[PDB]
């Protein structure tokens, strides 16, 4: 019958791994990469768009940066569409939490509740797993700033600053060795800059390559804002730190 | 009976890929080309009409198809597939927006909710992806206009201008020399029969070609009079007459 | 691959014959009838000695009147312990009775074969199942995973299993009282034990009418130890 | 290759090797016929005696469906009998509704589709028979056979079986010779004889006759047994012919 | 509005002596002011030396019956024909009855 | 739950020495309309049983098309159903009975009052009684509705117990029986001239008599009747 | 639904897909549980290849199940988390209906209860995670620890670790583990437990967790200069 | 090389259980044609009785759907008859639903779209046979509109389908080149049933006596087939001219 | 060999290998026979133990008043289908008031046994069952294979060695049917059949399995000393 053609996504290997998880993150690794740094004072989310055309339109195009609410956003490297599916699950998740305890989601929950369901899809129903690893970038007024990362296992940690896709291990290389713990947004925005300028496969780093966004208690007092670069903006960031 | 395919029939291979995906990519390939281009003021879609018989009436098979009155679409790859997105496009841009909100969807929501559609036959039991790749161009009061183009992963891209199947590559090309941001719509037309003609072996005329386009409201076509606010759809489709016309100013 | 419920050209169940090998790897269990009682002893096989010995729970309680051991995949026999119990009180709650011994045994047997693509396998463990009933008497089961069951005067199951039944051909016969078949379990499970049999890494359990089922203290069992060596150095 | 493994599976050729392998099992059967005369139709089996032991006229494969179609298959029985119980379904939920006993017609295409369903999925098996059967309804007699394939269409005269090519010459004939037709009785004879001769290819051990007839004229349109005296006489017709 | 039950009248008695046991029941069964049947019986031997009667309403008395009957034969199958004993069979009767505990046997049972 | 529509008054019948004897009227009435007047509420099944039915007309076609649906269910793989293994009146009426009872404890009734006739394979006499509500019982005389008043205390001073039974002959039970209806169509409002008989011997079968008339009738003495006081 | 039979005996009596899941927990961080006389100690190592952690949200590695009951892991971290979930959901229960919290034996025995549910269902595979899980039962002072593993057999320890080397902190525990004098004090109990992980770990810094739990629901986690006063403390007594 | 047994992409993009489809709808080896008239639509198929065993009035593979729509298939009759009982259920239900018959191009729409699924779902398998449905459309007049095992539709001018389908549609192609209409300009349907029986020995270069022929004739409001009768007397006036 | 992985799949000569690779485990069963006359029925059974602590494995089994069956292959599968025949004569008794047909419960155990063999996921019936009863039309006797085919026999007998009183009770035939209204020695012929399949092996008290049924006899089993009178 149908077992013939059966290809058993949820088993381990004799080594005791997970075949599919680690095929999906072998297509993770070919992803634009995407970079996340915390800072006392903000958040910065940098990530590289794959190579593009000029017919792109750019102002209208989202692939790696989306908004989950108005506290946290995620950078995505892998499928897009599988990312989609996730993201609209996602942003339910954290209305139907509003909508119960009258209390925004706190960052921690909304990751936990994402990564369960990636788990779910490697031990049953004998589907493919979710090709997509996040950066998720947040505040909530319990542990503020938080950087977290999940992959298709499930699995999730915190990060002070972290990578995704494509040359992660120079890419952390980088990070680890300028990274300190008083740091600003405004320096975090250039070693991020800085660190996929280096590690990038195009020949140069120019604004219609890049998504960019911060998430800065620069919001009047005592509150939190989320900034989605334009393009002219990511232009002009690029400039400033001297990248272009 | 029942279905007992349960089970995921794409699957990551140990290099990563994904291959039903990469096969139905392969399968829009050898499709007929299909292109749109975006203008200030308009949209244009179009493709070749490969009749695959010279007894039968290709006026019948509409390649080129409304999804509501301001959203049309054209594709390349397997028509079955594509004839039965489109009827699945028509009835989620009702059921998930205009039953809901009593107005149609603007282009980007419509073009995920089919994104969505192609996503799930890669990963649900027991199917395989859809074999086409979609070009949707419309127009909505906030966005404008705009043009997207959805793949069998479930993937979409906003595009200036470009082109899918056979000759994608070299069309796209061709578009790029061509395409700036000062375009009107009868521009962008004939841009669009400029770059189709490079791909087309055999008759090129009215009859073999199909073009659509999104621009003005067409109050001609909305079918009744009372009502101020509603004045007819952006969606029209080129007659044969209209398109040689255009042929001759080529 | 190849149906789960698939029979070989020779008529038997792959996978039924194939559970039947993991109960061989199981630790050594043992069961005598005599018409004073039925006795029930376990080798232990602790892992580790940092591992607390009196937590390996390999004899269970079923009810008052029917005890049961285990070898195998041990994990396997609790649902079976928790449907043989519920199986024993239902029957109490339906009847204001005690249960045969031969019908509890036939009810965990009939989970059996309920294996296909319902549980995706055979359990790996067999069961030793004694009790007492008023129309038979003391009773010996063994259950498998294959669903057949065979009444039993005296039994082993496990990996000392063929020298321990070779051993119980010459012991057992139909005057054995209790101690005489303590004694006789403490000594094949002291033949087939690779580590040195104590009581500590060893258990003993009995069912009898008067007191019912009984797991025996370590201190119990290790009199019972000692009594054993001075009998065997006594000829 | 591998295109037989699995039923469903179209091969380079465009065929369902599974069904091709139920037709086998179909050939390895007994031999059954179907005669279609005037007013009716006449249905006939060989049984093999494996052994004396068997009980004589008890192993009864001739089945009826509601009052006025026999059925009667060569292959694996146990399939033929799971056919003739979805056809008894078939049949009560056509007369529920519609008032009318189900037509020969009718009927023929429930067991067609049913058939036919079981060729289009991997998680079934095809049916290892190949079925005679009909009766008489308001337009008047019908004789059918089904394939494993759910193919069946209308006959003169229908034959299934090891013995098959026997038969159906011998039935070619009756056409041949009789164009005005053939009687109820003369069918029943005429079927004895056929079986007799088709024994041939089971020449090893003996067998007996069964044989089941549904008339106008007599049996009132309804399906019955030939028994006793009317049995013995196309024995006797039967024996006299092949020596 | 439809009814689903109704009285046929009838009086039953059980007495228990040293050893043995009686249980009675007159023949009449009846609806309103009319007689049915003026024999009817009503006290049913269910076998293992057990006698059962469930008066009221006869359509459930009969189904209680013909029920603990049935529960008599299985209980031999499943216990290797052991018999089943009175204490266990009052038990027995008092699921089959606590099973329709919310539209009941409109019976008085007397075994 | 329902109400009955179009419905059939009294059926009656009862035990002699050789079988038994049952009969019941033509009509089909819609409340005090006497709607329809060629209605068969004696519905045999086979040569050895006869089923009365009264009550919900719609009903008594389903049940008359569910006993016809067991003759072609028994006939099935049945080589012996016009022998050993042909339907017997203990059979049809068992299955009835479930029947019955199972629809009244689903609260959607089957709205009829039943009485199955015939005779068993031994000689044996059968005679037994169902209603809605799934009620039985057996009786040397039994009859529903207004015949359970009027008919059975003419018919009982026939049989009154076990023992009458073989003293009784065909052509007195037929004639009490024909008495009786006479008597229902003197004092039921709902009943009709016409009726049907039938009888079922153990010796000579199965008898339906067909469009029987009651005749013999006593009027003559209201012509001296003057008002009412 | 999927229902294909994943988890299957093979010809020799195994049964890969539990074998393979113990591969994945050889795989994971090594855990190591020790009781004392009125306490008990789990100590959980941190692998130093992830730097730029942040310490303050990333997933502790022990879990409070209730007040009075941890558990700590080696494997799949992922799904861990599930069985945590299902043991915290089933703590809460128990309390609601039986009026007391559970034992330390219960919980355990549920959670091996699930894991062996894993390895005889249709379309699941068995969970790659074994556990630890310590604490005091309600109203006693008698110290508790239990183990499980994907199979879903479980068993109480004087002291075992999990994971990767735990092969050789095992080793080191049966010979510094008396039995008949366990660690008498939280001081005593800590430090043989760092000293258990600092055979295996590497630096003495971040990469050692401690958790200790002591009666009537008294747990705390010391932190990273509590640590390193044990760990400066025994290696300047084995510089001699 | 499992891609090859159940309906997913091969390496080169194809589905080859389709394209096996296909072959197997040749395996009667029949050939069938259609053409529009004026104000009808007719529909012609071999006819083949091999075994004299054979009822042969029961031997066809054309179809009255509907009152108005007719289909003849090519492939075998197990699958064309399970595509006829779909096709009879869909336009009968469209009619009790939408208040209208069910126009002949929708039903193509219908079951194209069915035979789609077979080609994306895994469980399900391709019919073998090609569908032509022809009426006289009440909105469209004279129809032709043909279905595949690759869920692929379209209407005609007219057709043809069989193993020898290509000799036939060169020589319909030659015709309607030279009289540069989409139809037979022909009153009765009599004479435009003639024109596809002369066509169709002319295309295959053989004879047909009454028995080798099946004919369905589409008017406005009703769709049947001809007898052997009626075939005859068409193949006379074809004799005399 | 390649169409011996599931029972769903015909090989290229049109047969069932898991159907045959069932009925090899009746092959390996214990033999049984049964016989019958005109007025009684009767089934006997070699009983195997598994050593000499073991019990005998009981290989018949009543599923009514009036009709019972051996088993010879997987036991639980006959449990299986001994527990459906109760239920369907039970059915037939509690509805129809009727004692079911020896020939109609052939039927359904044929039906039962067929859905087995035509579907995916599962697995025919690994056990042979010969039933005994008597009914409206006398005595019968039914053998059953779990490929479906059940077949009504003066005598037979199934398992291990059964071809050595298959030919004796042909041979027999003619004397056997005859025994009409002597139970023992209908008996004494059946014990005597089952003696010609014995190697080895012969028959004493707790080995032998003697079940009859008959015109004034409900189906009774026995067992232990009960059958010493024929050993
Ligand atoms: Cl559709
Ligand atoms: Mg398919």
């Amino acid at each position: 019958g149908s077992r013939r053609y059966d290809s058993r996504t949820t088993i381990f290997s004799p080594e005791g791994r997970l075949y599919q998880v680690e095929y999906a993150l072998e297509s993770i690794s070919h992803a634009g990469t995407a970079i996340g740094i915390m800072a006392s004072d903000g958040i910065v989310l940098a990530a590289e768009r794959k190579v593009t055309s000029t017919l792109l339109e750019q102002d209208t195009s989202t692939e790696k940066l989306y908004k989950l609410n108005d506290k946290i956003a995620v950078a995505v490297a892998g499928l897009t569409a599988d990312a989609e599916i996730l993201i609209n699950t996602a942003r339910i998740h954290a209305q139907n939490y509003l909508k119960t305890y009258n209390e925004d989601i706190p960052v921690e929950i909304l990751v936990r509740r994402l990564s369960d369901i990636k788990q779910g899809y490697t031990q049953h129903g004998g589907l493919r797993p979710f090709g997509v690893s996040f950066i998720y970038a947040g505040y909530d007024d319990r542990y503020g700033y938080q950087l977290y990362t999940s992959n298709p296992s499930g699995n999730y940690t915190g990060w002070k600053a972290i990578s995704v896709g494509a040359n992660t291990s120079a890419a952390q290389t980088l990070l680890q060795m300028d990274y300190k713990d008083d740091m600003k947004v405004d320096d975090a925005i250039e070693l991020a800059l800085k660190t996929l300028s280096k590690t990038t496969d195009s020949s140069a780093l120019t604004y219609d390559r890049l998504e960019f966004a911060t998430i800065r208690k620069g919001a009047n007092d005592g509150e939190v804002y989320q900034k989605i670069f334009k393009p002219q903006e990511i232009k002009d960031i690029l400039v400033k730190t001297g990248i272009t | 009976m029942t279905d007992r395919y349960s089970f995921s029939l794409t699957t990551f291979s140990p290099s990563g890929k994904l291959g039903q995906i990469d096969y139905a990519l392969t399968a829009v390939k050898q499709g007929v080309t299909s292109l749109g281009i975006k203008a200030t003021n308009g949209v244009v879609i179009a493709t070749e009409k490969k009749s695959s018989s010279p007894l039968a009436m290709s006026e019948t098979l509409s390649k080129v198809s409304l999804l509501t009155p301001d959203i049309g679409a054209v594709y390349s790859g397997m028509g079955p597939d594509y004839r039965v997105l489109v009827d699945k496009s028509r009835k989620v841009a009702h059921t998930s927006y205009k039953r809901i909100y009593g107005e149609y969807p603007p282009t980007k929501l419509l073009v995920s909710e089919v994104a969505k559609i192609m996503q799930e036959a890669t990963q649900s039991g027991g199917v395989r992806p859809f074999g086409v790749s979609l070009l949707i161009a419309g127009h909505d009061e906030f966005n404008g206009f705009s043009l997207y183009q959805v793949d069998p992963s479930g993937s979409y891209f906003p595009w200036k201008a470009t082109a899918i199947g056979k000759g994608s590559v070299a069309a796209k090309t061709f578009l790029e020399k061509r395409w700036n941001d000062e375009l009107e719509l009868e521009d962008a037309i004939h841009i669009a029969l400029l770059t189709l003609k490079e791909s087309v072996e055999g008759e090129f005329n009215g009859d073999t070609i199909e073009l659509a386009i999104i621009g003005d409201e067409n109050p001609d076509l909305l079918g009744y009079t009372g009502i101020p606010t509603d004045k007819g759809p952006r969606f029209r489709k080129l007659t044969s007459q209209e398109i040689n016309d255009r042929l001759e100013a080529l | 691959d190849r149906g789960v419920s698939t029979f070989s050209p020779e008529g038997r169940l792959f996978q039924v014959e194939y559970s039947l090998e993991a109960i061989k790897l199981g630790s050594t269990a043992i069961g005598i009838a005599t018409k004073e009682g039925v006795v029930l002893g376990v080798e232990k096989r602790a892992t580790s000695p940092l591992l607390e010995s009196d937590s390996i729970e390999k004899i269970v309680e079923i009810d008052r009147h029917i005890g049961c051991a285990m070898s195998g995949l041990t994990a396997d026999a609790r649902s079976m312990i928790e449907h043989a119990r519920t199986a024993a009180v239902t029957h109490n709650l339906y009847y204001d009775e005690d249960i045969n011994v031969e019908s509890l045994t036939q009810s965990v047997c009939d989970l059996a074969l309920r294996f296909g693509e319902l549980m995706s396998r055979p359990f790996g463990v067999a069961l030793l199942i004694a009790g007492h009933d008023a129309d038979d008497g003391y009773q010996l089961f063994h259950a498998e995973p294959s669903g057949t069951f065979y009444r039993y005067n005296a039994k082993a199951i496990g990996s000392g299993s063929e020298g321990a039944q070779a051993e119980l051909l010459n012991e057992w016969h139909s005057s054995l009282t209790l101690k005489e078949a303590e004694l006789l379990v403490l000594k094949i499970l002291k033949q087939v034990m690779e580590e040195k049999l104590d009581e500590n890494n060893a258990q003993l359990s009995c069912i009898t009418k008067q007191d019912g089922f009984k797991i025996y203290d370590n201190e119990k069992t290790a009199e019972l130890i000692k009594e054993l060596k001075e009998k065997e150095a006594a000829e | 290759t591998g295109y037989d493994l699995s039923n469903s599976v179209f091969s380079p050729d465009g065929r369902n090797f599974q069904v091709e392998y139920a037709v086998k099992a179909v050939e390895n059967g007994t031999t059954s016929i179907g005669i279609k005369c005037n007013d009716g139709v006449v249905f006939a089996v060989e049984k093999l005696i494996t052994s004396k032991l068997l009980v004589p006229q008890k192993n009864v494969k001739i089945q009826v469906v509601d009052r006025h179609i026999g059925c009667v298959y060569s292959g694996l029985i146990p399939d033929g009998r799971h056919l003739v119980n979805r056809g008894r379904e078939e049949a009560a939920s056509f007369k529920k509704l519609y008032k009318t006993p189900i037509p020969i017609p009718a009927f023929a295409d429930r067991l067609g589709q049913y058939v036919q369903a079981h060729t289009l999925y991997n998680s079934v098996r095809p049916f290892g028979v190949s079925t005679i059967f009909g009766g008489v309804d308001k337009n008047g007699a019908h004789l059918y056979m089904l394939e494993p394939s759910g193919s069946y269409w209308g006959y003169k005269g229908a034959a299934t079986g090891k013995g098959r090519q026997s038969a159906k010459a011998e039935l070619e004939k009756l056409v041949d010779h009789h164009p005005e037709g053939l009687s109820a009785r003369e069918a029943v004879k005429q079927a004895a004889k056929i079986i007799y001769l088709a024994h041939e290819d089971n020449k090893e051990k003996d067998f007996e006759l069964e044989i089941s007839w549904c008339s106008l004229s007599e049996t009132n349109g309804l399906h019955k047994f030939v028994k006793g005296d009317l049995l013995q006489e196309a024995i006797d017709f039967a024996q006299k012919e092949i020596n | 509005q439809f009814n689903p039950y109704g009285d046929n009248g009838g009086t039953i008695l059980g007495i228990a002596g040293e050893d043995f046991a009686v249980l009675a029941g007159d023949t009449r069964n009846i609806t309103d002011y009319s007689i049915n049947s003026r024999y009817e019986p009503k006290v049913f031997d269910c076998g293992d030396n057990i006698v059962m009667s469930a008066n009221g309403f006869a359509a459930d008395g009969d189904a209680l019956v013909k029920r603990f009957k049935n529960s008599v034969k299985w209980y031999h199958f499943d216990h290797n024909d052991k018999k089943l004993s009175i204490n266990s069979a009052a038990r027995n009767i008092q699921h089959l009855l606590y099973g329709k505990r919310f539209f009941p046997y409109y019976v008085h049972t007397i075994i | 739950t329902q109400q009955p529509i179009v419905t059939g008054t009294s059926v009656i019948s009862m035990k002699y020495d050789n079988g038994v004897i049952i009969a019941a009227d033509n009509l089909g009435s819609y409340g005090s309309l006497l709607r329809f007047n060629g209605v068969e509420r004696l519905i045999p099944v086979g040569d050895n049983t006869v089923v009365g039915i009264s009550g919900d007309i719609s009903d008594m076609q389903h049940i008359e098309r569910l006993l016809k649906d067991l003759v072609t269910e028994n006939a099935y793989d049945n080589p012996l159903a016009d022998a050993e293994e042909a339907l017997e009146p203990s059979y049809i009426f068992e299955y009835l009975a479930t029947v019955m009872y199972q629809r009244r404890s689903k609260m959607n009734p089957l709205w009829n009052a039943i009485i199955v006739a015939g005779v068993q394979s031994n000689g044996d006499q059968f005679l037994r009684y169902v209603n809605l509500l799934g009620v039985t019982y057996s009786s040397p005389t039994l009859a529903t509705g207004f015949g359970a008043h009027m008919a059975n205390p003419l018919l009982r001073k026939v049989v009154d117990r076990e023992s009458d039974i073989p003293k009784t002959t065909v052509q007195v039970a037929e004639e009490a029986i024909v008495n009786a209806m006479r008597v229902l169509y003197y004092r039921d409002a709902r009943s009709s001239r016409n009726f049907s008989l039938a009888i079922i011997d153990k010796n000579t079968g199965l008898t339906f008599k067909k469009n029987l008339q009651v005749e013999n009738m006593k009027w003559d003495f209201a012509k001296d009747i003057k008002g009412y006081g | 639904g999927y229902d294909r039979a994943l988890s299957i005996f093979s010809p020799d009596g195994h049964i890969f897909q539990v074998e393979y899941a113990l591969e994945a927990v050889k795989r994971g961080t090594c855990a190591v549980g020790v009781k004392g006389k009125n306490c008990v100690v789990l100590g959980c190592e941190r692998r130093s290849t992830l730097k730029l952690q942040d310490t303050r949200i990333t997933p502790s590695k022990v879990s409070k199940i209730d007040s009075h009951v941890v558990l700590s892991f080696s494997g799949l971290n992922a799904d861990s988390r599930i069985l945590i979930e299902k043991a915290r959901v089933e703590a809460q229960s128990h309390r609601l209906t039986l009026e007391d919290p559970v034992t330390v034996e219960y919980l355990t025995r549920y959670v091996a209860g699930v894991q062996q549910r894993y390895t005889q269902s249709g379309g699941v595979r068995p969970f790659g995670v074994s556990t630890l899980i310590a604490g005091f039962d309600p109203r006693d002072d008698e110290p508790k620890l239990y183990q499980t593993e994907p199979s879903g057999i479980y068993s109480s320890w004087s002291a075992q670790t999990i994971g990767r080397n735990s092969k050789t902190v095992r080793e080191f525990l049966e010979k510094n583990y008396d039995r008949k004098e366990p660690p008498a004090t939280v001081e005593e109990c800590v430090k043989l437990t760092v000293r258990s992980l600092l055979e295996v770990v590497q630096t003495g810094a971040k990469n050692i967790e401690i958790t200790v739990v002591k009666p009537d629901s008294d747990i705390v986690a010391l932190s990273s200069e509590e640590i390193n006063q044990y760990v400066t403390q025994i290696e300047q007594e084995k510089q001699e | 090389g499992y891609d090859r047994h159940i309906t997913i992409f091969s390496p080169e993009g194809r589905l080859y259980q389709v394209e096996y489809a296909f072959k197997a709808t040749n395996q009667t080896n029949i050939n069938s044609l259609a053409v529009r008239g004026k104000d009808c639509t007719v529909v012609i198929s071999q006819k083949k009785v091999p075994d004299k065993l054979l009822d042969p009035t029961t031997v066809s593979y054309i179809f009255c759907i509907s009152r108005t729509i007719g289909m003849v298939v090519n492939g075998p009759i197990p699958d064309a008859r399970n595509a006829a009982l779909r096709a009879k259920a869909e336009a009968a239900e469209f009619r009790y639903k939408y208040g209208y018959d069910m126009p002949c191009d929708v039903l193509a729409k219908r079951m194209a779209n069915l035979s789609q699924i077979y080609t994306q779902r895994a469980y399900m398998r391709p019919l073998g046979v090609i569908l032509t449905f022809v009426s006289v459309d009440e909105e469209l007049g004279p129809s032709i509109y043909k279905t595949d095992p690759a869920g692929y539709y379209v209407g005609y001018k007219a057709t043809a389908t069989g193993p020898k389908q290509q000799e036939i549609t060169t020589n319909l192609e030659n015709h309607f080149k030279k009289s540069k209409i989409d139809h037979i300009n022909e009153e009765s349907w009599e004479k435009v049933v003639e024109f596809a029986i002369t066509h169709m020995i002319d295309a295959l270069g053989t004879e047909f006596s009454k028995n080798d022929l099946e004919v369905g004739v589409a008017t406005k409001d009703k769709f049947f087939t001809l007898s052997a009768e009626n075939i005859e007397e068409r193949l006379v006036a074809i004799a005399e001219q | 060999n390649n169409y011996d992985g599931d029972t769903v799949t015909f090989s290229p000569t049109g047969r069932l290998f898991q159907v045959e690779y069932a009925l090899e485990a009746i092959k390996q069963g214990s033999v049984t026979v049964g016989l019958r006359s005109n007025t009684h029925a009767v089934l006997v059974a070699l009983k195997r133990n598994a050593d000499e602590l073991s019990s005998y494995q009981k290989k018949i089994i009543k599923c009514d008043e009036h009709m019972g069956l051996s088993l010879a292959g997987l036991a639980p599968d006959a449990r299986v289908l001994s527990n459906y025949l109760r239920q369907q004569c039970n059915y037939s008794s509690l509805v129809f008031n009727r004692k079911l047909a020896v020939e109609r419960a052939g039927h359904l155990l044929c039906d039962k046994a067929q859905k087995n063999t035509q579907s995916y996921g599962g697995r025919p019936y690994g056990v042979g069952l010969l039933i005994i009863g008597y009914d409206k039309s006398g005595a019968h006797l039914l053998e059953f294979q779990p490929s479906g085919n059940v077949t009504e026999l003066y005598g037979t007998a199934i398992g291990a060695r059964s071809q050595g009183a298959k030919t004796y009770l042909e041979r027999t035939l003619d004397t056997f049917i005859k025994i009409d209204g002597n139970p023992d020695e209908l008996i004494k012929a059946g014990v005597e059949a089952i003696s010609q399949s014995l190697r080895d092996e012969s028959l004493t008290v707790d080995n032998l399995s003697i079940a009859i049924v008959g015109k004034d006899t409900p189906f009774t089993i026995y067992d232990g000393e009960a059958v010493a009178k024929y050993i």
